[PDB]
RNA sequence: CGCGGCACAUCCACCUUGUGGUGGGUGUGGGUAGGGGAGCGUCCCUCAUUCAGCGAAGCCACCGGGUGACCGGUGGUGGA
RNA sequence: AUGCCGUGGUGUAAAGCGUGGCAGUGAGACGGCGGGGGAUAAGCUCCGUACGUCGAAAGGGAAACAGCCCAGAUCGCCGGC
RNA sequence: UAGACGGUGAGAGCCCGGUACGCGAAAACCCGGCACCUGCCUAGUAUCAAUUCCCGAGUAGCAGCGGGCCCGUGGAAUCCGCUGUGAAUCCGCCGGGACCACCCGGUAAGCCUAAAUACUCCUCGAUGACCGAUAGCGGAUUAGUACCGUGAGGGAAUGGUGAAAAGUACCCCGGGAGGGGAGUGAAAGAGUACCUGAAACCGUGUGCCUACAAUCCGUCAGAGCCUCCUUUUCCUCUCCGGAGGAGGGUGGUGAUGGCGUGCCUUUUGAAGAAUGAGCCUGCGAGUCAGGGACAUGUCGCAAGGUUAACCCGUGUGGGGUAGCCGCAGCGAAAGCGAGUCUGAAUAGGGCGACCCACACGCGCAUACGCGCGUGUGAAUAGUGGCGUGUUCUGGACCCGAA
C-alpha cells in the first residue's frame, strides 16, 4: 500500500550524487591494535558497492 | 465476465475426435485417449514419410536385383555399369521399365555390361 | 470520429498468462522446480542463513542534525541566463520566474561568471557568488 | 478558423472566428485514444464482487480426515476446486479510472474540436428554440436540417429554453453544456451544434 | 546434394538511402528449465457497418482452407 | 608433452566486454584418459580433463538398449551420394 | 417537456402499463410560520493603589512497579494505572523531551457542548463492460429446508411445454403404465418424464473385415470387397440413360508387409512392475488494490512535470499549488559550494562539477590544440499518466496437514 524501506539497510548505505551506493568498509571497529596501520587505510572509506552486491542492495533502500 | 469455457473446448475437442475416427478400442470414442493416440499417430506417420522414402528405395532395390539376376548380372554390377555408363536413372523408374519392360531393362543390363572394367581391380 | 482511433503501436502489450498450456509458460510459469521459490517467494533480505550485507556491514557513521539549515540555491551564471537585463531581482523573483520553489530560504551559486548588471536579495551568500554579483556592477544583500 | 450559423425565422447573423486553440491544434489520435479510454474507465462503476473462500459461508470444517481415507486431503468444503466453494483470482469490486492528466485531458478535447473544426462539421447557432415553449417539432426540424447527419452534440448550456429539455427524444442528439464538454462525446458524435453563449464562454474559458 | 514451400539474423543495391516494404548473397531454423517476439479462440462495452422468423446462437453431418491455435462454406436440427 | 599468460600476424558472424530487466540451476548419469578411497572390486564413491554424450537429441548401427559409434530433424518428394 | 423501461403471438415513441411534465392528501409524522406561557438584568462595567481572602486535594509532585507513546526502562520527557510519602492558590503550580538558571505558552485535580466523521437491520429510487441455475446469497424450486449430530453446531439438492392449456375428446392394444390412429397447435422434430438436446453410456440395422493367430492397439506401403460418382467399348431406342462393365475419382472397411516401449508428475534414468487418472459434461490455479520500488514500450509538457483531500458539474468535466519529485554536491555534522571531506599540506585521495570537424583573439607549438565565453548555433531532462515484466505489504498461483 506504501512501500516500506529496509531500515537497517538505509543505516548502512548512502546513495550518492549520483546512482552510487557507498558501503562502509569497515571491518574497522573492534580490533585495531593487532591490525596494522595499512590494513586500517585500507579498512578507512566509503567503498562504492560492487555489482554482485547492488541489484538487491537498492531494493534494501526500496 | 464469467465465460462458459465450453465452445472454446468442444471447437478442439471436436477436431481431435473427427480426426480419431477408425480407432480400435476407446479411442474414436474418448477424447484424451484420442488425444493420446494423435500424439502417437503423428508421430508415426511423420516417422513414416521419411521411413517409407528409404522403404520404397529398398523395395526397388529388390526388383532391379530380381531382374539384374534374371539377366545373370548382379545388382552391384548393375549399378556400377548404369553409372559408369551414365545414364541417369534411378531406382524408381529402373524399378518401372524392370516390371513392365523386361526388353528395357535388358537393354539396361547390357548397357552395364558393356561399362564394366575388367575384373576385381582397377 | 471513435472508429479511427488507435495508440502508438509499442503501447498496449500482451498480457502474459502464464498457466496456459506447455506451448506458451505452461506449468511452471516460471518458476520450474519444486524449490521454496515454486510456492512462495524468499525476501531480498535472506540470503541463506549468512549474515547479509545489511548486517554485517557498520551503520553508517555519524548522526542527523535535527536542525539541519537546508536552503534551496540559485546558479549565479543560470540567475545571468534567468535574467539576461536584469537590474533588479529578488527571492520572490526567482520563484516567480520559476528558478526555486517556494516556502524556502535562498542561497546563491557561484557557477559561471553572471556578466549581467544585477543586484541580488537572497539569504546566505557564499565566496564566488558575492564576488561574482558585485563584480558585475551591482552587489549582494541579506 | 471562421463560422456562425442561423436562428429559426432567420437566415444568419454572426458569422464570427474562433481561437487557435479550436482549430490548429494538431490531432495526436494517441492521446485522443488514450484519454477516451481513460474516460471509458471512468464511466465503469465497478460492481463485480464474488465471493472468495473466507467469504464463503460455512467450510470452516474439514472434512474427511487427512489419513485412512481413500479420499483426497481437502480442508474446507469451500476449496476454489469444490462447487459452491470460492473463486480464487476472482472479480472484486474494483473502483478504476485511470488518473490522467489535466493538459493531457485537455489537449485530447481541442484536438478533437479541432478536427471538427477541420472538416467544417462544427454549427455554432445563437438559440435552438422557437424560442420560449420547448418544442421537438420544429427542434428537430432545424438540428437535421442543420445537420444533415446521423449523430449530433449539442452544447446548450445551463438554460432551458429548448435545448436541454426539448431536443431530447432525438437519437443521435446528445446534449452537453459548455464546461463538461469532453472527448469522447465529442468523438462519438458527427456534428457539433453549439449555442453562441456556449460557444464563446468555451472559448472565453480556455482563452 | 537435387528440387520445391515457410521462418529467423546480418548485409547491401533500392522505394521516402534509420521507421516499414522490392531484389539478392550468406548463415541459420532439435530442444528441457527458462528468456524474447508474434498470434488463435471464448465472452462482455463503445464506435462503424452488416446478416437474421425468408431463420440468430447452440448442436450434428459433410466439403473445403490456414504453417499452428484454428477458419469458412453447405446441408440437417432449432426457433432469437 | 600438454595446458596456461602475453604479444605478432592471418582466419572466423554476435563470439567478447560493460550495464540493466527476466529467469532458471545448484540431487547429475555413463563413457575416454589422469588420479584418490575400495581389495589390483562394483552399474561404487570422490576428484581433474576448451573431453564426449545423455540430461535436453530424434534418425542409422549396437538383437533389444538414455550415456557406446555415425549423425544434430524447418516442412514435402514413390529422387541421388 | 414523452425515442426511459417493460409487456402484447417477433425487434413497438404512436396497442398496453407508463415515462417527460403536471396535479396529488383526510389523518398521521415531520419541516417550519405567528401569538401565549415561561428565562434574565432595577449598572457598578469602568480606573485605583492591593489592606485581605479565593481560583476544584490524599490531587499534583517525588520514589517503587507497570502500561502507553516512534521511543523495547533506554539517559526520556508528556500521559495513564496501583502502592508509599505527600503540597501550595498567582511572588501558586503546569508545560516547553532528563535537569538547572533566564525567556515563552497555559492555568490540571468540575461538568457540558451542534457541525463536518463512520455505520446499515430497514424502506424508497437507480445503475452496472455484475452472475444468469455447477453461476450469483447456503438459499430462484416449501431453505437455514430435508437430512447429519446428544449438543454446540453442519447443512444440501431441486428453475424452462406452449403465444394461448387450446394438456391429446374419440376408437384401438393393455389389468395399468404405455403406446397407434385421430385431433389441438405454426411445430408433438413442443406430451404435463415437456425450450435447444452435447458427450460418456446403452441398443437396432447395414458395407467391409475377423474363428492358424499375438504384438501401446496406431502409422506407412497396400490387394480386394461395398460406396456414390462418373469418361467411354457400348446400346444409336442419342428424339429420352445407364447395364456386365474398361479408365477415373472421393468414402466405409481393410487381407497382407515393414516401423513402433501410452499421457502426466517427478527423475542420472520411466513403456515402466514409480505417482495420478474408470469415462464423459460442467466447474479448478499466477488476480487485484497502492498519487507503492525497480526496469522498460508508448504519450502528454519542458527546467519542469504533477496534483492529494476537497469545491462546482449530471457524461469524468472544470477549479484545487498543500505536498512529492527534478533543479548541487560534499561532509559525522557545524558548515561550504562546483566544489566538498580527511589532513599540518594540497601532495594525494574519496565523493561530483562539464560536451565539437573551427573559430575571436592570443600563452606556446616541430604538422601540435589544452585554454575562455560569446557562436560556427556548444546539448539535451526530467516529471506525470497508460501498457509490460519483476519485486513489496496484503491469504497473493491453487490445493494439503499434524
Amino acid at each position: 500500500p506504501k512501500a516500506k524501506t529496509h531500515s537497517g539497510a538505509s543505516k548502512r548505505f548512502r546513495r550518492t550524487g549520483t546512482g552510487k551506493i557507498v558501503r562502509q568498509k569497515a571491518n574497522r571497529r573492534h580490533l585495531l591494535e593487532h591490525k596494522p596501520s595499512t590494513r586500517t587505510r585500507r579498512l578507512d572509506g566509503r567503498t562504492v558497492v560492487a555489482a554482485n552486491d547492488t541489484k538487491r542492495v537498492t531494493s534494501l533502500l526500496n | 465476465a464469467r465465460v462458459k469455457r465450453a465452445v472454446n473446448a468442444h471447437k478442439k475437442r471436436r477436431s481431435i475426435l473427427k480426426a480419431s475416427r477408425g480407432y480400435r478400442g476407446q479411442r474414436s470414442r474418448l477424447y484424451r485417449k484420442a488425444k493420446e493416440q494423435q500424439l502417437h499417430s503423428l508421430n508415426y506417420a511423420y516417422r513414416d514419410r521419411r521411413a517409407r522414402k528409404g522403404e520404397f528405395r529398398k523395395l526397388w532395390i529388390a526388383r532391379i536385383n530380381a531382374a539384374a539376376r534374371l539377366n545373370d548380372i548382379t545388382y552391384n554390377r548393375l549399378i556400377q555399369g548404369l553409372k559408369a555408363a551414365g545414364v541417369e536413372v534411378d531406382r524408381k523408374n529402373l524399378a518401372d521399365i524392370a516390371i513392365s519392360d523386361p526388353a528395357a531393362f535388358t537393354a539396361l543390363v547390357d548397357v552395364a555390361r558393356a561399362a564394366l572394367p575388367e575384373d576385381v581391380n582397377a | 470520429k471513435l472508429h479511427d482511433l488507435r495508440p502508438a503501436r509499442g503501447s498496449k502489450i500482451a498480457r502474459t498468462r502464464v498457466g496456459r498450456g506447455d506451448g506458451s509458460k505452461g506449468k511452471t510459469a516460471g518458476r520450474g522446480t519444486k524449490g521454496t521459490r515454486a510456492r512462495k517467494q524468499v525476501p531480498v533480505t535472506f540470503e541463506g542463513g549468512q549474515m547479509p550485507i545489511h548486517m554485517r556491514l557498520p551503520k553508517l557513521k555519524g548522526f542527523r542534525n535535527r536542525f539541519r539549515t537546508e536552503y534551496e540555491i540559485v546558479n549565479v551564471g543560470d540567475i545571468n541566463r534567468l535574467f539576461p537585463q536584469g537590474g533588479a531581482v529578488g527571492v520572490d523573483d526567482l520563484v516567480a520566474k520559476g528558478a526555486v520553489r517556494k516556502n524556502a530560504l535562498v542561497k546563491v551559486l557561484g557557477d559561471g561568471k553572471l556578466t549581467a548588471k544585477v543586484d541580488v536579495s537572497a539569504h546566505k551568500f557564499s565566496g564566488s557568488a558575492r564576488a561574482k554579483i558585485t563584480a558585475a556592477g551591482g552587489s549582494a544583500t541579506e | 478558423l471562421k463560422i456562425d450559423v442561423k436562428t429559426p425565422a432567420g437566415k444568419v447573423d454572426g458569422a464570427i472566428e474562433l481561437p487557435a486553440e479550436l482549430f490548429d491544434v494538431p490531432a495526436n489520435i494517441a492521446l485522443m485514444h488514450q484519454v477516451v479510454t481513460a474516460q471509458r474507465a471512468a464511466a465503469r462503476q465497478g460492481t463485480h464482487s464474488t465471493k472468495t473462500r473466507g467469504e464463503v459461508s460455512g467450510g470452516g470444517r474439514k472434512p474427511y480426515r487427512q489419513k485412512g481415507t481413500g479420499r483426497a486431503r481437502q480442508g474446507s468444503t469451500r476449496a476454489p476446486q469444490f462447487t459452491g466453494g470460492g473463486v480464487v483470482h476472482g472479480p472484486k469490486p474494483r473502483d478504476y479510472s485511470q488518473r490522467t492528466p489535466k493538459k493531457m485531458i485537455a489537449a485530447a478535447l481541442r484536438g478533437a474540436l479541432s478536427d471538427r473544426a477541420r472538416n467544417g462539421r462544427i454549427h455554432a447557432i445563437t438559440e435552438l428554440v422557437e424560442g420560449q415553449n420547448p418544442s421537438t417539432k420544429s427542434a428537430r426540424a432545424f438540428l437535421a436540417s442543420l445537420t444533415e447527419r446521423k449523430q449530433v452534440l449539442v452544447v446548450i448550456g445551463r438554460s432551458d429554453e429548448a435545448g436541454a429539455k426539448s431536443v431530447r427524444n432525438l437519437p443521435g442528439v446528445h446534449i452537453l453544456a459548455p464546461d463538461q464538454l469532453n472527448t469522447y462525446d465529442v468523438l462519438r458524435a458527427d456534428d457539433v451544434v453549439f449555442s453562441v453563449e456556449a460557444l464563446n464562454a468555451y472559448i472565453a474559458a480556455n482563452t
